[PDB]
């Protein structure tokens, strides 16, 4: 397969309650495995997985000062928008930043990742070939203009291609039994008599990982588009995820629609009926 | 400020069971400012001290977040998310069913 | 593992 590491960060300024609010995380394939919260009692990266807890402890140290150090920078950040952007002062702000590394599974380098937003909206990026930047407006190519003449690009590039893909290694073997199963859907489908003479069908699925899976409802032959419902793929909490999809269909014709369920933990994909 | 409404589904960890202690989780996503106040209701009361996980947002920078809490399902509890946020006039309630 | 973040 595939797999990244990444790293999102947000901060939000509050004025008059005090110095921006300041947040890391780390992600493994999706899976949270480190962060850093500056509401803590004491702030520091912290594991996030029972296996990121096996690491030396010459690792939390070091990522817990370069954290800081980016605390500090993003509160000089959110000044310096308001300032690029001409804002007015005494209302909430926000900068997030994403970068990490996507990597095939021969090893090499699929995609790399360097990103902000400022209020929830685009601001810059490094484009694919990871030496230069696109800069969504104005005040991004005033970013944009330091950043080249900081030689960034570089750094991050050199950062996305070694650093990064050499930890996700670290990162994969360490999570080995976890990152790597699959948990395949258990399914079901229930049945309920709505106004008129109508019949909802809904197909679930349940307790599968990784959270990428397809549900569809065939009628005699083929898929459906109306008449359906799909919720988003969620969280049951413990690293499993649970999706459906329903159908509305007339009373006595139930037995016509089956429901397919597709994931790649199945030896092939499901084929359920009421 | 473009703000972003937050989409909410309440659902449990296990299958519901009369009786059995189980997990309620609100997933509440797709919004944008971050500030947000989540409350998980029991026949209409605050439940106590219920669990948050780290805020965090996806590609499309609009954030997310779990509340959970354990409850033990009855035939008559109700069960309910409560969510405020700058994007909505009113909190928004949407409560707990057992075949969603 | 995490880097610095340049400022804006
Ligand atoms: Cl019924």
């Amino acid at each position: 397969g595939s797999h990244s590491l990444r790293y999102f960060v947000t901060a939000v300024s509050r004025p008059g309650h005090g110095k921006p609010r300041y947040m890391e995380v780390g992600y493994v394939d999706d899976t949270e495995f480190v962060r850093f919260d500056s509401d803590a009692e004491n702030p520091r990266y912290e594991p996030r997985t029972p296996w990121m807890e096996q690491v030396e402890p010459e690792y939390w140290e070091g990522q817990t000062q370069i954290a800081k150090g980016n605390e500090q920078s993003s509160r000089v950040d959110l000044r310096t928008a308001l300032r690029y952007y001409n804002q007015s002062a005494g209302g909430s702000h926000t900068i997030q930043r994403m970068r990490g590394c996507e990597v095939g599974s021969d090893g090499r380098l699929l995609r790399g990742y360097q990103q902000v937003a400022y209020d929830g909206r685009d601001y810059i990026a490094l484009n694919e070939d990871l030496k230069t930047w696109t800069a969504a407006d104005m005040a991004a190519l005033i970013t944009k203009h330091k950043w080249e003449q900081a030689g960034a690009a570089e750094r991050d590039r050199a950062y996305l291609e070694g650093a990064c893909v050499e930890w996700l290694r670290r990162y994969l073997e360490l999570g080995n039994a976890t990152l790597l199963r699959t948990d395949s859907p258990k399914a079901h489908v229930t049945h309920h008599s709505r106004p008129k003479d109508k019949v909802t069908l809904r197909c679930w699925a349940l307790g599968f990982y990784p959270a990428d899976i397809t549900l569809t409802w065939q009628l005699n032959g083929e898929e459906l588009t109306q008449d359906m419902e799909l919720v988003e793929t969620r969280p049951a909490g413990d690293g499993t995820f649970q999706k459906w999809a329903s159908v509305v269909v007339p009373l006595g014709k139930e037995q016509n629609y089956t429901c397919h369920v597709y994931h790649e933990g199945l030896p092939e994909p499901l084929t359920l009926r009421w | 400020m473009i703000q972003k409404t937050p989409q909410i589904q309440v659902y449990s960890r296990h299958p519901p069971e009369n009786g059995k202690p189980n997990i309620l989780n609100c997933y509440v996503t797709q919004f944008h400012p971050p500030h947000i106040e989540i409350q998980m209701l029991k026949n209409g009361k605050k439940i106590p001290k219920v669990e948050m996980s780290d805020m965090s947002f996806s590609k499309d920078w609009s954030f997310y977040i779990l509340a959970h809490t354990e409850f033990t399902p009855t035939e008559t509890d109700t069960y309910a998310c409560r969510v405020k946020h700058d994007s909505m006039a009113e909190p928004k309630t949407v409560y707990w069913d057992r075949d969603m | 593992i995490q880097q610095s973040i340049e400022r804006i």
